[PDB]
Order: structure tokens, then C-alpha cells, then sequence
């Protein structure tokens, strides 16, 4: 004789976006990629203006919580997205905001592409001996038939050859947006 | 009041005219008075001219920096402009005062631009202050005996001087009710001399409680921010805990006696909201009006204090094993609540958790008791969620690892899940459920040795299950974890067990778009040992494909998922099946 | 006057009313942590060298001194003298330098600001437990026998005070005060003169002391169903029937003509 | 309105739940599934244009899924004479349909509660009367048996193809509301559980399974299969009814004892 | 130097009378009021010249977002 009244809940974990894109299909449209590079792109640039390092931000890291909205973590065949300069044992800290820069560009283009960097040769000492001491990076023709034009020159400007030439991640922001709100199919 | 005391303490003589140090109230609803009566130290006229009449200006501040260095004064009040609050409601307000070494004066004003002074004749006043108000005519409200009471409980309550009115009941008599305050606050006294009994008193006049308390903490930082705190634990928790909705007012803030604001959505977290407490303090950076703090960080910083604090009572209150037993019985949820979303102290709150456990009748006991008593080789904790006491107790998971010694507990609760969610590990040591994916325990080589024989054994049969089920169950394989049932159901590691895909789907308030993404694939496990699997091989290696094999296949698949936690989508057809076999056994052709 | 000042900085890491929607908090909580401690062991560490360095040049500034005394009866040290006065003249002006340093940087944690153990330190604190014997029931009959007579009476006093009313929040702080006192001799006193009353055949009083009577009797079976005391169970009771529904009026209603029904046949 | 019905439905039913001044003219943009369209959701305002003349009140059913709803022995014999019902499948239906009790002047009653009458011709009502009386020792033989598990045994008509099915009390919680109610977290059980969920049995004199019991019965009142074939009963319908087993395991273990009897293993 | 006027460029539409506006401007109007990849489903526009004076405008988006029913955050 005393009713109820409904409660609502408290919150529930996503599924991550390594499990999405090397587990599963989960073939999305351009447009849902391309908002889901500005969340993440947005994300790092609001942590890029307190002095915060993420210092590293593994696929796994990344979440797609409920309906689409990207969440950046820090909880943790990892050699491969460190950069260039990482792998040099000098001064021990080789670390600044162009090596984000650099795994924020690797993220992005995983996530145009589909696929493992470096699906070639298999083989860890290998790849960090020839990384160590080379130039060798992923191919930029394995990219989807209606990709645009201004991503893969984004994607070239993400990591040249040195930590001094990367751009800072307002223009990233900035250019992404541009596309964003220019693209109804290409 | 505070000052006429104080001047006291030097020479007796300044009080050979009144003693007595009160505050009286006497409404009047025939010419619409509030007299406000009172015994303080008085005014003269020229410090009536710059007190009451000039804006932005203090007499408080004056004495109190002219005293010395250093006394036994904590006075109300530092701003200027607190008076003409008066007119709010108010059409006239005159004042009548006395000083010792001066004659009665008189201050009448309407709120515009000038006020009145005269020297006046009437009835002696010793020493006190007459403030006499001549309220306007829709705020007739104030007159009423419950306004004033509820008004003068919630505001001023803690004043140490005996307010009384003199209102008319039923000669008609002149009552001198003076129950507005007669709980004198006690976290100011000294900590080595009250004697429980006055807590239990001091609580049950805080909170309209017919019972006493079960702990108290009367702590006090020192510093810069300085404070006194008299935390509460209550016995029974209040049936409409969490019924929300009402604005909380069970933990409160004074500065100097007064009450400012009250809450406890920043004050405490949401899964400490059962305790009770006075958070008073000297001095802080108040608002113009007395009802907020600026600067909001403040009030986080104290936040902080109060939780370990608490934290530390609930460990020291599992020192005795009898209490604790009663209020683990009543706010076991707060505790798993708090655990899902803390991420700073959740080691410590990870040590209170009872659990039963497959070695204890009917008493609880702890993590640490379960790492004390395991084996040499043993890794990891076996846990198993369920819907009830006994329906967990005797199942098809647990029967081989409770028959080889070893140890499981048991969490028959909602909420559980969602603790188990979170934490991942114990003291170095991980934990492992018995329903997924074929958990390893250590075992002998020759064990080892059979099983591979035994996988080869039956290695076609595990196949011709495949195409009988067509997408339901991703794959069957031989599985040990059973020892006297023929077949069961596990889950996947990366999804939803049983009771969480129960649980989510009974929510009123979510949505539906999200069930496909997160459910896990079901595992089927077959037990090569009960003769009906034998009988089986023998069916399908004589004959390819026959009803009594399909039949066979599907209502043990269908038994099984009914006995494994899960809910079946379409009970008729079982319905069927069964009533099928009862009239096949029972006679009737048809 | 007035000056609030000094409560303009204050870091705290823990926020949880500054995230970001692209932040999951959990991870930004031990991120400020994390650096919070860094810089406060980096100026650690740089304050602890310099307390260490001020401290080593009084020592060799006192052992200098004794080199003067000595070479005040002593000759030949020139050169020596010469590089000594100059390494310390200049190592003096650079701690002057770095001594400012300092208070700047005292400001300077007045600028980067308090932190939660900076602002207090902890005092005194005690705990109780109450270990009381929570068993506190006296014989039945007895207690029966003696709150009849004595306490039946003074609040039997009160009921009819009470009774010739009807209104509801006066009943409502009634019965708070009762549930503080009365018991379940006073209710049965309360049926007895409810009985008493439909002997002496006032209708509307009737109507009046039947409407409280069967409210206090719903109370009452509600503890009996609940095996709990009305000491306990007043305040739910009195929301749902201040805030009644139209269905439970209408079946209260209802209740109300089937008790009167019964108590005149009674 | 598709569109948007398909994702702001759960708003509009907490409105008939917490506001009370508005439900008159907020309850006509509730749109269900019903017996008659296949995949096209209708109105109550549509639906009260097509009942019979006879027809006095309306008919729903609180379901978990919609399939299992479509085939449910409650809705057996209401659907064969033509008549119309409603489906309800989700829990805020359960929590709104408590508040929502008139309809232009019309009740509604559920088809999973006791006391639900047709009104049709006094021929097939004396027919049942008449066979009222030849299952009158079974009614107190099963009660003895079921020992305080259920409260009554009577005879009435829902089912024309089912030997069993199980039925609440008109004031108490139903089945899916006992379930909803128990899976939640937060419950403050300590008060709950010994209040609610009373419950009925429901019997049909059409099945051959029934008569045979009650051929059986007259002869012996002490035999032993009387209460195994009781028991399974109350199971299947108990399980075949939106209810949860007590232990799975008894039943588990019954039915594989089944099965190694129907194939020979003995022992 | 930089001339960064986009400080402000968003005008107020609920002052304009409610038919001279059509359902692009509407649409953009929603588009920089919540951030979102998508147009409106309805709009209301009225205002009450009584004894109080007060205009509105309300929207219904399109696709319901995904913490709608939390506990305390901040609506
Ligand atoms: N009843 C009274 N008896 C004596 N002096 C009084 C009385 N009421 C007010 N005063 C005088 O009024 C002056 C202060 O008035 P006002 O209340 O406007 O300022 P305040 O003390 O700073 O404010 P408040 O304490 O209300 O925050 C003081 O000189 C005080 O002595």
C-alpha cells in the first residue's frame, strides 16, 4: 500500500576499441570515424594544456562508451608504438608532446585503415633493431578507396623524422574540424 | 549579553541592577507587536548616533580590538549592516535603551531618511534593550506560536541563554514556556569527562530518535582551518534512506554557534550519507549573507578529514566480533557501493567485506582467515555468484574442486557483481570464477596423460553435436569440472555472465540498443563419464541421423541451459516435450 | 579591512567538479597526484640542498675564522687567503641570490598553492563503542498491570484532551509525543472508549474519535504485522495518508463504514 | 511519430507514474503491439473502436518477451471466441500500468489474475457447475498434498490445451513484478520479502492427463505415484509461468532419471 | 595581428516573429547550441505578453543521449 518509485542506474564499461578493430569487423561509415578522430583529438588537446603527459595511449586505452563517445584512459606486443626517438637509452627522458603527437597519429591511422602497422615482417628483435637504426615507416597506399585527400597530408605531417618538425595539437584540432564540415561524401 | 558578562569579571558593582541574563519574545496580535526584550549593556546617545545610524559601521570590531590581547571572547559579527534586515517586514521599529551611567532614551525611524532620538518617560527598564516592531499587514504570519518556534529551532538553537516567550494559553494565566532551548551543545567541553549516558541524550534531542546511538568520534584539527566534529553511527537504518528527493540535513556546518548551510553531496560522498555530525568552527570566509562560503575548495579539503576519520572508526570496530555482526547486518551495501567508484582508499575498504565460505556452518568470515588457510600449491581465489543460499550450494561447477579439498565462496546478492567487477585482486592473488572458459587448477601429469587420451576418445561426437545446434552455442568441448552430472553451460571470458545478463535485463531505466555488443558467446561442456553420454556414442556411431539422437540432443541442451542461471525464451515447447513423455509413459496412446 | 587574501590558493586533486566529457576522471585523479608529489619533492630536494649547503658554509666559515685566529700569530698564507676571500665573497652574493630565491618561492607555494597537509595538523581524537545490553523487556503481565493504571490514566487524561479535535498535524505531533510515551495499554483504553462512546450515542463525536481511533488501530496492526512497535512506525504512515490516493481514500472509506459497522453491532 | 516513439517512449509512461492532473490527456499517446497487426503498432483510442458490443472491459498481459507472450497458456481461450488483446513487454510498463486504471470510463483487467469471468450463455455456465461437483475430492486431496505451498485449488476456465497453469491473488505483486522487484540492487530487503506474492492453481477438466489422476484417485488415496505425478506437475506449470525454481537441481536430476529409464541403464 | 572576430556570431532568433523564419536558419541555430552532427525534429516558438513577459524555444533531438538517467550530473 506504499507504491515505488523507479531507480536509475550508475554507469556500465564499454567495449574497447582494440577488441573493435582486431577482434571484430565493426565496419562503421566515414562520418562516425571522422567524429570519433575529433573526440579523441579534442580529448588529448584538453589534456595538452595542463602539463600532463599521458605518456602512453595504447588502443586498449581508448573506450567507446555507450551510443559514440570516445574516453581516454591510463590502466595497463607493445614495441610498436613508442617512438622513434624512445628507443634511445639517453638522458632517460627522451619524452615531450610530439612522441603524443606521433601515437595519436598512429591511432588515427589505424583507425582510416584497419589494420596492424608493419603486418610484414614479424619478428620483435628485428623490427626495434631496424627501427633503432633506420627510417622504415608503414606504407601510406594501404588507405580506404573514399578516404580524403587532407587526412593522408595530415597523416604524412605526423611523424617526419625528428621531434621538432610535429605540429601541436590545436592545428591537428583545427584542421580536423575543417574537414569535418566539408565532407557530405568526399 | 556576551559583553555585559564579560565586564563583569572585574568588579561585581557594574550588576546592582539585574543579575539575571535573559531574552525574552512576547508577541501581540491586537496592535501587531514582536517585543524583543532582552538584558544586555545598553547604549548612550552618542554611541546610539554612530552605531545605529550609520551604514557600514561596527561596534563589535571596536571593543574587540580595544581589549587587550588575548581573552575569553568569541563575539558574532564583523560586516555593519545587519539591523535593517529589521525591515523586511517591519513599518515601524523603535528602540528603548538603558546605560548604566545615562538616562532612557528612545529611537523611533521609518526606514527613509531620518530618525527620531528623545529622552522619554514610561516603564523602568534596568539595564536591556527594547526592540519593538509594528509589522505590516500580508506578512501577518509571524504572530503565530508554530512560525516562531520552527523558526527560532532551525536558525538559533545553540545560543547559550535562556530564550522564553510569554505567549496565552488556557483566567487565561501568563505561561512561561522556555523549552525553545534546553540541549546545551557539548562538543565544546573537554573529551576526558563526559560519560556516554550525556552522548545518548544529546543524540536522541538531535535527530527525533527513540533509540541511543553505536559509535562516536569528537575529533578537532588545528592550524589555519580549525574545527571540532562530533560524528554519529546510528542502529537501525531509516527505511527511506534512499528515497533521495528531500534536501539531506543529517550532517551541518556552525560557525560560532550559528548555522550557516547544510548537505552532504560534497560535505561526505553519497555511500556515507547514515551518519549524523556537527562540524562547527571559529572562522572562515563567509558571504554577506550568512548562508554561504566562498571559496568552495574549503569545504573539499574538510570532506577529506571526515573520511579517514570514519574509515579508521569502522576498523577499530572490528576489533570486538559482536557488534560488528549487527551493523554489518544493516549497511553492508554502502560499503561494496563505495568500493565500485573510489579509486584512492579502496585497499582499506577491501579488508571490512564478510563473506560466507564452503568451510564455516553459519558464521562469516574474512579474505585475510581465507589466505591464512590455503595449500602450498593453491593460486588465485574460487568464487561463484548466485540467486539464493542453497541453490548455489549443491551445483555442477563446484563439485570437483570442493572434492579435491580445496576452497569457494559464495556471493548470493545483486550488488556483488558489480564489486567483483571493479576489484581484480587480493594481496597479490587473483580471482577466478568456476564458470568460464575451463578454469586450470594444478593436477597430476598421469591425469594429464588421460584427459589428452580421453579428448581423442570421444572427438566425434563432439563434432556431430555442432550441426544438430545451429548458431547458439559456439563450440562444445570436453571439460573437468564435473563428477555426477552429464552436461553444463559456461560463458566467455570478454561479456556477461549469467546473473549480470539477469540482473541488466531487469533494469526499468536503460536502453536496448547496447545488448547485441556486450553479451558473451555460450560454451557448452559435456561429461565423459555419465553413462547417457556413452549410450550417446553408441547411437551416433551406429546411426548418422535420428529423431531419438535430435530429440536427445535438444532437451539435454534445453535442461542444462535451465540449470545453468539462464532463462529460457520459449518454456511451452519444454512444456510439451514433457507433457509428451508423461502421457508416453501413463497409458494413453494419444 | 576585511582581507580574505589569504584564502585565494588552494590545489586540490581530487576534483570532482573539473573533468573533461573525453576524461574518464579515475586516471586524472592519480595524474595530479602524481605530479603534485613530483614538484614537492623537486622543491624538496632543491631547498633540502640548500639547507645542507647554507649549514656545510657555517661549519666552513667557522673553521675560516679559526684559520684567521691562527694566522693572527702565523704568516706566509697570502695567496691562499686571496683565492679563499674571493671563492667566498662570491659564494655569499650567490646564497644572497639564492635566499631570495627562497622567500620568492615561499610566495611562490602561496602562488602554487596549499595542499590538505599543509593547512592542519591533527589534535585529539577518542571513540566509543556502547557495548550496552540492548535487552531491556519486563514481565508482561506486570508491565501490562502498572501502565494500565498509572499511565492509562495521565494519558487517558490526554486522549480526551485530544479527542474532541480533528485536525491532522496536531494529530500528526500527537502522536509523535504519544510514540515517544504511550504504549499499547493506552490504545486499548483508546478502544475502550471508543466503545464506551458508541454506548453513549454521539454521532458526530462519533464520527470524529472513530476517524482517530481507526487510524491509531491501522497503526497498530501495521506493528503487528511488522512485529514492530508504534514507537517506531509513525512517520511513513502519516506521508502516505497526508498524501493519500484517491484509490487508497476510497478503500480507507471503505474500512472506515466496515469498522463502524462493526463496532454498532458491537 | 515512429521515430520518435522509438526513442523517448520511456519518458511519457513516468508521467501517468509521478504526475497526477495530466494522465487524462497524456495516456492517449501510448501506442502497443496488439493480436491483430503483425508488425504495426495501434492506440488504445483505435483499439476501443473495435471491440464487440458485449465486450466491457479491456485485456493485457505483462510479458518478458514477445514470443513467449504469443504462445502463453493465459491467452488460449480469450483468443479463441475472437476477442482482443494487448501486449506488454518491458518493466516500465509493469511500474505504469499500477496508476493507469480507467479508460474512458472502463476497467482494466489482466489475463494472470484471479477472477476473470466472460460473460456468455447460462449453458456452458451450468455445464461447469454441473462438473464442479466431480472434482470436488481432488480439490482437498491436492491441498493436503501440496502441503501450504498454495493457498487454494479450484476449477475455472482460462485453458482449453494445458493440464496446469498458476495464477496470483487479485492484491499483491504478479510475477514479473515479484521478478523485477527481486532483481534489483538497493532493495532494503530486510522488509519485502515476508509481505507479497501469494498465489492460486488453476486446473482444466478437459486434459486426458486429469481425468486418468482422477480415475486413479477415487480407487486408492494413499498411493505413492498420486504424489510424484502431483509434484511434477506443479513444477512444469510452476516453471511454464514467468516463476524461478526454488533448485534447479531436483528437476535437473528428475529429468535425467527420465531419460535413463526411457533408454535403459536401470539401476 | 590577427582579427579573430568569431568571438560572436550566432544572432539571437527568438526575437524575430515566429512565421519569417525558415527551417535551415532553425537548424543552424541548433547546430551551435549543442554540438551535434544532426538537424532537429520539432520546434515550438511562442511567448506570453501578460502581466509577466516571457518568450521560449524549445527543441526535440533526434537521437536521445546516452546519460540521460544518472544520479546528480550536472542537467
Ligand atoms: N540589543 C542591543 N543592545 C545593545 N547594543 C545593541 C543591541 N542591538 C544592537 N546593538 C549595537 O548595534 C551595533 C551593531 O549593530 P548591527 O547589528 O547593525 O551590526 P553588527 O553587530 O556588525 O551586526 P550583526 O551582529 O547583526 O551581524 C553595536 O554597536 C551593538 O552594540
Amino acid at each position: 500500500t506504499k507504491p515505488q518509485l523507479a531507480i536509475v542506474t550508475q554507469w556500465c564499461e564499454g567495449s574497447s576499441l582494440y577488441h573493435h578493430l582486431h577482434i571484430i569487423e565493426t565496419k562503421f561509415e566515414m562520418i562516425k570515424l571522422i567524429d570519433i578522430a575529433r573526440q579523441t583529438a579534442q580529448g588529448m588537446d584538453y589534456l595538452h594544456a595542463k602539463s600532463i603527459i599521458h605518456r602512453d595511449l595504447k588502443s586498449n586505452n581508448i573506450f567507446l562508451h555507450e551510443d559514440l563517445t570516445v574516453k581516454i584512459g591510463d590502466f595497463g606486443g607493445s614495441i610498436l608504438w613508442m617512438a622513434p626517438e624512445v628507443i634511445r637509452m639517453q638522458d632517460k627522458n627522451p619524452y615531450s608532446f610530439q612522441s603524443d603527437v606521433y601515437a595519436f597519429g598512429i591511432v588515427l591511422y589505424e583507425l582510416m585503415t584497419g589494420q596492424l602497422p608493419y603486418s610484414n615482417i614479424n619478428n620483435r628483435d628485428q623490427i626495434i633493431f631496424m627501427v633503432g637504426r633506420g627510417y622504415l615507416s608503414p606504407d601510406l597506399s594501404k588507405v580506404r578507396s573514399n578516404c580524403p585527400k587532407a587526412m593522408k597530408r595530415l597523416m604524412a605531417e605526423c611523424l617526419k623524422k625528428k621531434r621538432d618538425e610535429r605540429p601541436l595539437f590545436p592545428q591537428i584540432l583545427a584542421s580536423i574540424e575543417l574537414l569535418a564540415r566539408s565532407l557530405p561524401k568526399i | 549579553l556576551d559583553k555585559i558578562r564579560y565586564e563583569s569579571l572585574t568588579d561585581p558593582s557594574k550588576l546592582d541592577s539585574g543579575k539575571e541574563l535573559k531574552i525574552d519574545i512576547i508577541p501581540n496580535p491586537q496592535e501587531r507587536t514582536l517585543t524583543l526584550v532582552d538584558t544586555g549593556i545598553g547604549m548612550t546617545k552618542a554611541d546610539l548616533i554612530n552605531n545605529l545610524g550609520t551604514i557600514a559601521k561596527s561596534g563589535t570590531k571596536a571593543f574587540m580590538e580595544a581589549l587587550q590581547a588575548g581573552a575569553d571572547i568569541s563575539m558574532i559579527g564583523q560586516f555593519g549592516v545587519g539591523f535593517y534586515s529589521a525591515y523586511l517586514v517591519a513599518e515601524k521599529v523603535v528602540v528603548i535603551t538603558k546605560h548604566n551611567d545615562d538616562e532612557q532614551y528612545a529611537w523611533e525611524s521609518s526606514a527613509g531618511g531620518s530618525f527620531t532620538v528623545r529622552a522619554d518617560h514610561g516603564e523602568p527598564i534596568g539595564r536591556g534593550t527594547k526592540v519593538i516592531l509594528h509589522l505590516k499587514e500580508d506578512q501577518t504570519e509571524y504572530l503565530e506560536e508554530r512560525r516562531v518556534k520552527e523558526v527560532v529551532k532551525k536558525h538559533s538553537q545553540f545560543i547559550g541563554y535562556p530564550i522564553t516567550l510569554y505567549l496565552e494559553k488556557e483566567k487565561e494565566k501568563y505561561i512561561d514556556q522556555e523549552e525553545l532551548n534546553k540541549t546545551k551543545p557539548i562538543w565544546t567541553r573537554n573529551p576526558d569527562d563526559i560519560t556516554q549516558e550525556e552522548y545518548g541524550e544529546f543524540y536522541k534531542s538531535l535527530t527525533n530518535d527513540w533509540e541511543d546511538h553505536l559509535a562516536v568520534k569528537h575529533f578537532s584539527v588545528e592550524g589555519q582551518l580549525e574545527f571540532r566534529a562530533l560524528l554519529f553511527i546510528p542502529r537501525r537504518a531509516p527505511f527511506d534512506l534512499f528515497e533521495n528527493k528531500k534536501k539531506k540535513n543529517n550532517i551541518k556546518l556552525y560557525v560560532r554557534r550559528v548555522f550557516i548551510m547544510d548537505s552532504c553531496d560534497e560535505l561526505i560522498p553519497e555511500y556515507l550519507n547514515f551518519i549524523r555530525g556537527v562540524v562547527d568552527s571559529e572562522d572562515l570566509p563567509l558571504n554577506i549573507s550568512r548562508e554561504m562560503l566562498q571559496q568552495s575548495k574549503i569545504l573539499k579539503v574538510i570532506r577529506k578529514n571526515i573520511v579517514k576519520k570514519c574509515l579508521e572508526l569502522f576498523s577499530e570496530l572490528a576489533e570486538d566480533k559482536e557488534n560488528y555482526k549487527k551493523f554489518y547486518e544493516a549497511f553492508s551495501k554502502n560499503l561494496k557501493l563505495g568500493i565500485h567508484e573510489d579509486s584512492t582508499n579502496r585497499r582499506r575498504l577491501s579488508e571490512l567485506l564478510r563473506y560466507h565460505t564452503s568451510q564455516s556452518g553459519d558464521e562469516m568470515t574474512s579474505l585475510s582467515e581465507y589466505v591464512s588457510r590455503m595449500k602450498e600449491t593453491q593460486k588465485s581465489i574460487y568464487y561463484i555468484t548466485g540467486e539464493s543460499k542453497e541453490q548455489v550450494a549443491n551445483s555442477a561447477f563446484v563439485e570437483r574442486v570442493r572434492k579435491r579439498g580445496f576452497e569457494v565462496v559464495y556471493m548470493t546478492e545483486p550488488i556483488d557483481e558489480y564489486c567483483v567487477q571493479q576489484l581484480k585482486e587480493f594481496d597479490g592473488k587473483s580471482l577466478v570464477s568456476v564458470t568460464k572458459e575451463g578454469l586450470e587448477l594444478p593436477e597430476d601429469e598421469e591425469e594429464k596423460k588421460k584427459m589428452e587420451e580421453s579428448k581423442a576418445k570421444f572427438e566425434n561426437l563432439c563434432k556431430l553435436m555442432k550441426e544438430i545446434l545451429d548458431k547458439k552455442v559456439e563450440k562444445v568441448t570436453i571439460s573437468n569440472r564435473l563428477v555426477s552430472s552429464p552436461c553444463c553451460i559456461v560463458t566467455s571470458t570478454y561479456g556477461w555472465t549469467a546473473n549480470m545478463e539477469r540482473i541488466m535485463k531487469a533494469q526499468a531505466l536503460r536502453d536496448n540498443s547496447t545488448m547485441g555488443y556486450m553479451m558473451a558467446k555460450k560454451h557448452l561442456e559435456i561429461n565423459p563419464d555419465h553413462p547417457i553420454v556413452e549410450t550417446l556414442r553408441q547411437k551416433a556411431e551406429a546411426d548418422k541421423n535420428d529423431k531419438a539422437v535430435k530429440d536427445l540432443v535438444v532437451l539435454l541442451f534445453e535442461t542444462a541451459l535451465l540449470s545453468s542461471g539462464f532463462s529460457l525464451e520459449d518454456p511451452q515447447t519444454h512444456s510439451n516435450r514433457i507433457y509428451r513423455m508423461i502421457k508416453l509413459g501413463l497409458g494413453i496412446d494419444e | 579591512m576585511v582581507d580574505y587574501s589569504v584564502w585565494d590558493h588552494i590545489e586540490v586533486s581530487d576534483d570532482e567538479d573539473e573533468t573533461h566529457p573525453n576524461i574518464d576522471t579515475a586516471s586524472l585523479f592519480r595524474w595530479r597526484h602524481q605530479a603534485r608529489v613530483e614538484r614537492m619533492e623537486q622543491f624538496q630536494k632543491e631547498k633540502e640542498e640548500l639547507d645542507r649547503g647554507c649549514r656545510e658554509c657555517k661549519r666552513k666559515v667557522a673553521e675560516c675564522q679559526r684559520k684567521l685566529k691562527e694566522l693572527e700569530v702565523a704568516e706566509g698564507g697570502k695567496a691562499e687567503l686571496e683565492r679563499l676571500q674571493a671563492e667566498a665573497q662570491q659564494l655569499r652574493k650567490e646564497e644572497r641570490s639564492w635566499e631570495q630565491k627562497l622567500e620568492e618561492m615561499r610566495k611562490k607555494e602561496k602562488s602554487m598553492p596549499w595542499n590538505v597537509d599543509t593547512l592542519s595538523k591533527d589534535g585529539f581524537s577518542k571513540s566509543m563503542v556502547n557495548t550496552k545490553p540492548e535487552k531491556t523487556e519486563e514481565d508482561s503481565e506486570e508491565v501490562r498491570e502498572q501502565k494500565h493504571k498509572t499511565f492509562v490514566e495521565k494519558y487517558e487524561k490526554q486522549i480526551k484532551h485530544f479527542g474532541m479535535l480533528r485536525r491532522w498535524d496536531d494529530s500528526q505531533k500527537y502522536l509523535s509525543d504519544n510514540v515517544h510515551l504511550v504504549c499499547e495499554e493506552t490504545a486499548n483504553y483508546l478502544v475502550i472508549w471508543c466503545i464506551d462512546l458508541e454506548v453513549e450515542e454521539k454521532c458526530a463525536l462519533m464520527e470524529q474519535v472513530a476517524h482517530q481511533t481507526i487510524v491509531m488501530q491501522f497503526i497498530l496492526e501495521l506493528a503487528k504485522s511488522l512485529k514492530v512497535d508504534p514507537r517506531a512506525c509513525f512517520r511513513q504512515f502519516f506521508t502516505k495518508i497526508k498524501t493519500a490516493d484517491r484509490q487508497y481514500m476510497e478503500g480507507f472509506n471503505d474500512e472506515l463504514e466496515a469498522f463502524k459497522e462493526r463496532v454498532r453491532g458491537r
